[PDB]
């Protein structure tokens, strides 16, 4: 039972590599559907700089 | 009197021996059975936590 616990850490870990990775898209498509249910016009000039 | 006592004693005692060495097979017997028993408890437990 000891052993496998470090492995499930290093998958995690790597969830964190590809969470801040996920951070992008996160930016990207929060813009996307802050447009959508903007539902009312889109001005993608104004930069919210999400991470 | 000598035939009687002497047959009753002979088949007393050899009979006792034959008992004696029936309660040993059963002894090691069921025992041993145990031994066997303990190994594959333990096979079961690693199993399972493993699985764990």
């Amino acid at each position: 039972q000891a052993e496998i616990e470090a492995e499930r850490k290093r998958a995690r870990e790597e969830l964190r590599k590809q969470v801040a990775i996920l951070a992008v898209a996160g930016a990207e498509k929060i813009i996307e559907r802050s447009v959508d249910e903007a539902a009312n016009s889109d001005i993608v000039d104004k930069l919210v700089a999400e991470l | 009197l000598d035939l009687a006592k002497a047959s009753a004693t002979d088949q007393l005692k050899k009979a006792k021996a034959e008992a004696q060495v029936i309660i040993e097979q059963a002894n090691k017997r069921r025992s041993q059975i145990l031994d066997e028993a303990k190994a594959e408890a333990e096979q079961e437990r690693t199993k399972i936590v493993a699985q764990a």
